[PDB]
């Protein structure tokens, strides 16, 4: 159990502790080269390219430069190290940014500066008013009654309104005073530190009696102290052991599907590589055997038995064949990456014009996993909506306001100018005074609130635990019922710039089963005014018979909630003099714990608000982001699951979904509640909930199914695979009430169950871990933190730009990608199994089919630039033909375009191209081409001819394999073979190529080779089109 | 964060651009003109190929029953043999004289790189100090080998001579050049003679013969312009082979000062000096007498290959006209 001493660093010093500095980062200065364990483990290929390396140093068995592989190694290798060094530094400035934070500590008896490093548990701090929490205290006093702090939890979840946090009722009285906080020596002995952010169990040991403690006298650390001078607390969970910390994920390295589809298809290379070295070495232990030995001409000293050449040509011929698996490839990739991470950093349809801000790749390996996407998990606040709730329309009195019929808000000088309100004979209305329930309406918003004021350099900002509250308040003081200020037994507001001061007599409470708040407010001239506030169903059940517009409000609502506004109702009444009198002496003697307090407060609270008089209904916008419902909409004929996960609460989570038409009428939702029973049923035994097509599931509930032996264990992957099978079985998902961890827990369950990619966006701390955990990461821009931006693959400003991140960009980076996987294997495999066919006419002795220089620049100058370019410019439909039809993003969705099928066939292609590269021309000297003085068939010209027809077949294919004809396409294309044909030709092999039988061998050569595959390109296309081949034609 | 991006065609991915479908009226067609082109010249030179008069003997010797098995084991070192043949249509123009050498690996790794090309070049510096590539054939006793390697090592040493077996039946000596024979390049650049003096002897100062080789390289020919790095013969044979079974060119038969052919039809002797053994690997020497043909030489696997590419060509362009037609 945790055991905390306030003011006593040296009380359990006699490991378990943490010290408040936080360690988010990496590497250090020298654990950094061990880079080099993950770079190559994880990918053979490096360790391949290693083994190769260390395979061509030894001069004993030996066929290649190993500087040809030294060099592109370190490329491939410190490009990737370099970009996680870039990561990790910036991890290191944000960590010593956190850590040098300031705080005021409990030194001998004095409070002293002090940064976040040097918190430990134990210790007392002083945090002043919108000051940072630096740990997971105990709140013992504060600068306003009662001990009373709010405090804002905008990194616990996203939302930016206050928090209500008391203190003990023993520690406010005593430890006020700076004196007695030195002195203090509580003792605790509360829960291990843990994620739970709601929940805290523990006990406060102090004067020899023990104070139990809940989650509403701790302050977490990722929170903010607003509207409150000062608060004091002592340490209990430092550093690391705070609830924020224990919130978040390790940074783990993300590579893409199609890098787990190279390993495995690389694996198979191998394979074939040993295979082909090990039977081409078995045949030259047999060739020397006979013909080897018996050739005199052949004799080198140095007698070898034939066993030993067959050894020692096995690493010759994995020399010869490394191409097999070329490091070009992995060179060229991060080139691929690098281009097309850049265009979505200067697309201007993602970029944001009045903040500013365009669309930003921080992650520049994951491309092409954005065409990839199953799943999205979106924040709800901040990136679905604005954090903007303002007020649209009003029913006062009968008649239905902000019509846009027929401001300036000049008259009153209060007005901010935020409101957007259109509708002018609102504001004649309330000027002329011609209706009484007009004023009665706006003084209502601007009296029966809990919101507080700020009156910081003249402004009269507000702050208040609801956002709907908040909006109808600077909706009244926009309309001149400025709430100017409030202390305990008055409240001030101004009426068209009129002070009036106003004494509160009784403030009834809010409550979530209670929907509704009243106000008693006592008039100067005396008279009692019991202004209500509250829900639509729970406000008509206590109304007076005399209510005419009763009828006329209800269909005002219904008009409200078909526009998916937020609506409450408003009521006053006109209490007596000696009723309240009698109910004064009544309320007071409720307010005394008695019992219970509950059943009393809410019997004597149900009698305060009978027969009231209704005044009509607001009409509060909660606004979503510009092209919000397009986007789901988009993304969802894409076959993209879009999932929310907020830390909001249900109701305004449910009202966001309809808003977004996540949820629509046809929906059925289906609660916690409902969802037990499901899985609980299944357990005693695809889902009902495949027709219900809706999930609204909390935070509270997802820890009671997750449920966080060995059969223990066998029922947490069971009941864990259950949900994940019913949640998956639903249109919408909206996760309400969850902390950080358990939104990086729903896409890990995702991840782990269904094996799906999965795309997380969102804004602010809350997503951080989330943003972590998916596959793809995306952080909205706005948040001056900016701390799901910095964790983010890639970072936007409105959620509409995922229309062409995944449609747009992410489609054609699948199609670009697999493309250049195709042809870059194919283009190497003909080039280097000549090699292997030439070994049955050379004693299989590893003699290679090209002139060394041709083999060192083939993947540099000849084959190089053509599938770059087509893997940056290549686009089978435009992007407008890209979103018009987002059917086209289900080509990546299922792994079409890259597989073992596609990766054979292009082993058989490359195959069959090497077979005709070298029998063509070894039929062609196999007789005795152009013999002449000038042309004895030798091997030169052999090893010319192949490799002429080698560039122009690839080059050709690569032609053929492109779509997207732009002129540096044809300029790479025809230019790699022009290129080629100029560096043999004076700026030997130019001897051979002006023969006639010499260049007729290479046209017959790469016809055949070509040819053939025009036929199955064009047969293919006719017979079995693809979708984009449709859009194309029918452009 | 930062400014807006500049609006540019490559940037902002829509550069001009020209998207070409595999059409049937763009496929077709090049399936048909390959088929109408390839089969003119798959018959062009299939008939070229066959009008190439050609004799090639196998003078090797190794089966019985032939008056060449004797030099299979010459007690005595110069061992001779005579094959006699019928040339049944005359030679016209120039004719070639190559040799053929069957089941002899001249691409061996091992044999490929066993030569020392700066040394070829002619540079002093190597002249002296073989490298390793040639390093079985460094060096003999105490100074190094000139023309070093496995490659100079086992030059064809073999002479052949032609006689006219007239009606007379006395044999009349055929003229047989030995200049030209190797490509310009070669005798003026690859190759070349140590640099310095006016006789080949003292330029060759202190480098053994090949082993194998009968006498040193200094005189390889009676005219200084082919004896030493640059002989003909040398440097043919330097020039290895693509493949275990090749021929080499050897001397030439330039066109006869009369109109009468070069080599009229009648009987032939081929008189060789058995020098070179072959039948330890089961290899084969041969002798082949050919003709010049304005496209080249003769190579009926060409014209037949085009024969078959084009008419297949021809035949697919069918064959996707009507799955395009069922299709359309
Ligand atoms: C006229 C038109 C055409 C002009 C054309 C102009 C030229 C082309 C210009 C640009 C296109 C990109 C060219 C680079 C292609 C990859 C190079 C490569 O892999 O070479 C490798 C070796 O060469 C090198 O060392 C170069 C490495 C550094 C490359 C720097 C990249 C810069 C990219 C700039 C892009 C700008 C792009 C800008 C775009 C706007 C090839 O190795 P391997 O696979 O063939 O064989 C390997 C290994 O290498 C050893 O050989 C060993 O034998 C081992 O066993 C074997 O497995
Ligand atoms: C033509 O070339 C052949 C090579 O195929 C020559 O045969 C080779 O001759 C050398 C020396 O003349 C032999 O080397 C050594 O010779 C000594 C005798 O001095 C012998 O006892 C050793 O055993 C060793 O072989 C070499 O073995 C031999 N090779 C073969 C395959 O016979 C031939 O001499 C050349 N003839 C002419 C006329 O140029
Ligand atoms: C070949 O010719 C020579 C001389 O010309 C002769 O001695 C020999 O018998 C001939 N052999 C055959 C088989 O004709
Ligand atoms: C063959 O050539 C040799 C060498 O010059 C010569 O001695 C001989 O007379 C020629 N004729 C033969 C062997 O019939
Ligand atoms: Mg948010």
């Amino acid at each position: 159990t945790w055991q905390v001493k306030a003011n006593d660093r040296k009380y359990h010093e006699q490991s378990k502790y943490a010290n408040n500095a936080i360690k988010t980062y990496k590497y250090n200065a020298f654990t950094f080269i061990p880079m080099n364990l993950f770079e190559q483990f994880k990918r053979a290929a490096n360790l391949y390219f290693l083994a190769l390396l260390i395979l061509q140093a030894v001069p004993q068995i030996s066929t290649l430069a190993w500087y040809t592989t030294l060099v592109p190694l370190l490329v491939v290798l410190g490009v990737t190290a370099i970009k996680d060094l870039v990561d990790d530094v910036a991890r290191h400035k944000m960590d010593k940014e956190i850590n040098n934070r300031t705080c005021e500590v409990i030194k001998d008896g004095r409070f002293k500066v002090a940064k976040w490093k040097e918190i430990q548990v134990g210790d007392v701090i002083r945090l002043k008013k919108n000051d940072f929490v630096p740990a997971d205290i105990l709140l013992l006093s504060s600068s306003e009654p009662n001990s009373l702090c709010y405090v804002e939890t905008a990194e616990l979840d996203g939302e930016t309104n206050l928090k209500f946090k008391m203190s003990l009722e023993i520690t406010d009285q005593y430890l006020q005073r700076e004196d007695t906080l030195a002195t203090f020596d509580g003792f605790i002995e509360c829960e291990e530190p843990n994620n739970r952010l709601d929940k805290f169990t523990g006990t406060l040991f102090w004067r020899n009696t023990s104070f139990p403690l809940d989650a509403d006298k701790i302050l977490l650390r990722g929170c903010v102290i607003r509207n409150t001078d000062f608060c004091h607390g002592l340490v209990i969970f430092a550093g690391a052991d705070t609830k924020i910390m224990k919130n978040s994920g390790k940074t783990r390295f993300k590579r893409t599907k199609i890098d787990y589809l190279m390993n495995y298809m690389v694996y198979t290379i191998f394979v074939v590589l040993i295979l082909l070295s090990a039977g081409l070495a078995i045949g030259h232990a047999y060739w020397e055997a006979q013909v080897g030995n018996s050739s005199w001409y052949l004799y080198d000293g140095e007698d070898d038995t034939p066993s030993y050449r067959g050894f020692l040509i096995f690493w010759g011929y994995i020399i010869v064949l490394n191409t097999m698996v070329p490091i070009s490839l992995y060179v060229s990739v991060e080139v691929i990456r690098l281009g097309q991470s850049h265009f979505i950093n200067w697309d201007l349809q993602m970029y944001y014009a009045e903040k500013d801000t365009p669309a930003k790749a921080r992650t520049t390996t994951l491309n092409e996993q954005l065409g990839q996407i199953h799943y999205i998990f979106s924040d709800k606040t901040g990136t679905l909506t604005q954090n903007i709730m303002t007020f649209k329309k009003c029913c006062i009195n009968g008649q239905i306001y902000g019509d846009h019929r027929d401001v300036d808000f000049s008259w009153n000088t209060y007005a901010d100018g935020k409101l957007a309100f259109y509708d002018h004979y609102l504001i004649e209305q309330i000027q002329s005074g011609k209706e009484p329930e007009v004023r009665q309406f706006f003084f209502l918003l601007a009296v029966c609130h809990t919101v507080m004021v700020d009156r910081t350099d003249g402004q009269l900002n507000y702050q208040a635990a609801s956002p709907d509250e908040g909006a109808l308040v600077n909706a009244a003081r926009n309309f001149g019922f400025a709430f100017l200020a409030r202390t305990q037994n008055t409240i001030t507001i101004s009426e068209l710039g009129t002070e009036r001061t106003y004494n509160v007599l009784a403030i009834l409470d809010f409550n979530s089963d209670r929907k509704r708040m009243s106000i008693i407010v006592r008039t100067p001239e005396g008279n009692i005014k019991l202004y209500c506030k509250g829900a639509d169903t729970v406000i008509y059940e206590r109304l007076h018979r005399m209510n005419p517009t009763k009828q006329e409000t209800q269909d005002a609502l219904d008009i409200f909630a078909n526009e998916t506004l937020r609506t409450l109702c408003l009521c006053y009444k006109e209490i007596e003099e000696k009723e309240f009198t009698e109910w004064n002496k009544k309320f007071m003697a409720a307010s005394v714990a008695s019992t219970n307090r509950d059943e009393a407060l809410d019997k004597v609270y149900e009698e305060i608000e009978k027969d009231l008089i209704l005044l009509g209904a607001t009409a509060i916008e909660d606004k979503l982001q510009d092209g919000v419902p397009e986007t789901i909409s988009k993304l969802a004929k894409a076959d993209i699951k879009i999932w929310v996960l907020t830390g909001d609460k249900k109701e305004t989570a449910e009202n966001i979904g309809f808003a977004c038409e996540l949820l629509t009428e046809d929906t059925t939702i289906c609660y916690g509640e409902d969802i037990n029973s499901l899985l609980h049923a299944r357990m005693e035994n695809f889902f009902p909930p495949g027709g219900n097509r809706a999930l609204i599931i909390t935070g509270s509930w997802l820890n009671e199914i997750l449920l966080e032996k060995r059969r223990l264990e066998a029922k947490k992957e069971q009941r864990q695979k259950n949900f994940v099978d019913l949640a998956c079985e639903c249109s919408a998902v909206i996760c309400c009430r969850v902390t950080p961890k358990q939104k990086a827990m729903v896409v890990d369950l995702v991840k782990r169950y269904k094996k799906a990619i999965t795309l997380a966006i969102g804004d602010g701390a809350n997503d951080v871990n989330m943003i972590k955990t998916a596959h793809i990461g995306v952080g909205i821009s706005g948040q001056e933190g900016m701390q799901a931006v910095m964790s983010s693959d890639y970072s936007f400003a409105q959620f509409r730009y995922l229309q062409r991140l995944l449609l747009v960009h992410g489609r054609w980076s699948y199609i670009r990608m697999c493309k250049f996987l195709r042809y870059f294997f194919y283009k190497n495999f003909a080039f280097t199994l000549v090699h292997f066919w030439y070994s049955f006419f050379n004693g299989y002795s590893a003699q290679t089919a090209y002139e060394d220089w041709f083999i060192t620049l083939y993947n540099v100058l000849y084959t190089s630039l053509p599938v770059l370019l087509m893997g940056l410019l290549d686009q089978d439909v435009s992007d407008k033909l890209s979103l018009r039809f987002p059917g086209l993003y289900i080509v990546g969705q299922r792994d079409l375009l890259f597989n073992y099928k596609r990766f054979f066939v292009s082993l058989l292609h490359g195959v069959l191209t090497s077979m005709i590269l070298f029998f063509i021309p070894l039929g062609a000297y196999l007789q005795t081409v152009g013999q002449d003085g000038e042309a004895p068939s030798d091997y030169q010209s052999f090893a010319v001819t192949i490799a002429s027809a080698l560039v122009i077949t690839v080059n050709f294919q690569i032609g053929l394999d492109t779509s997207y004809w732009t002129f540096v396409n044809a300029f790479s294309i025809f230019g790699s073979i022009a290129l080629y044909f100029g560096i043999m030709f004076d700026f030997t092999a130019s001897n051979a190529l002006r023969q006639p039988y010499i260049w007729l061998t290479i046209i017959l050569t790469v016809a055949v080779c070509l040819l053939p595959v025009v036929a199955i390109r064009f047969l293919s296309m006719t017979i079995w089109p693809s979708e984009s081949d449709k859009i194309q034609k029918h452009r | 964060k930062t400014r807006r991006p500049d609006n540019t065609a490559f940037k902002q991915q829509r550069l001009p651009a020209w998207q070409p479908i595999l059409t049937a009226g763009t496929v077709l067609p090049i399936f048909f003109i390959i088929g109408l082109i390839f089969i003119p010249i798959g018959i062009g030179i299939f008939v070229t190929s066959n009008n190439i008069r050609e004799i090639e003997i196998d003078y090797t010797g190794t089966e019985p029953s032939s008056p060449c098995n004797k030099c299979l084991s010459p007690d005595v070192t110069p061992c001779f043999c005579t094959i006699n043949f019928t040339l049944e249509k005359s030679f016209e123009g120039n004719v070639f004289m190559y040799y053929g050498l069957s089941n002899f690996y001249q691409n061996h790794r091992r044999y490929v790189k066993s030569r020392d090309d700066s040394q070829l070049n002619g540079d002093s510096s190597a002249l002296l100090n073989p490298s390793k590539e040639c390093e079985p054939y460094r060096r003999n006793e105490d100074k190094p080998i000139a023309p070093c390697g496995a490659i100079a090592n086992s030059m064809f040493n073999d002479t052949l001579e032609l006689f006219l077996i007239g009606n007379d039946s006395y044999p009349i000596p055929i003229a047989l050049k030995k200049k030209g024979i190797a490509w310009w390049t070669d005798k003026n650049v690859k190759f070349r003679n140590p640099p310095g003096g006016d006789n080949l002897e003292e330029r060759f100062k202190g480098t053994t013969k090949p082993v194998n080789w009968l006498k040193p390289v200094y005189m390889l020919d009676s005219d200084p312009d082919n004896n030493g790095f640059i002989n003909e013969d040398f440097i043919v044979w330097m020039r290895t082979a693509a493949l275990p079974t090749f021929r080499k060119l050897y001397r030439l038969i330039e066109r006869k000062s009369d109109l009468h052919p070069t080599l009229p039809a009648g009987r032939y002797s081929l008189n060789v000096t058995y020098n070179y053994p072959v039948h330890y690997f089961d290899g084969r020497k041969r002798m082949i007498l050919s003709t010049i043909s304005w496209m080249g030489g003769k190579n009926p696997f060409l014209g037949i290959a085009y024969i078959a590419v084009g008419s297949i060509s021809f035949l697919l362009g069918v064959v996707l006209l009507v799955i395009n037609h069922k299709y359309r």
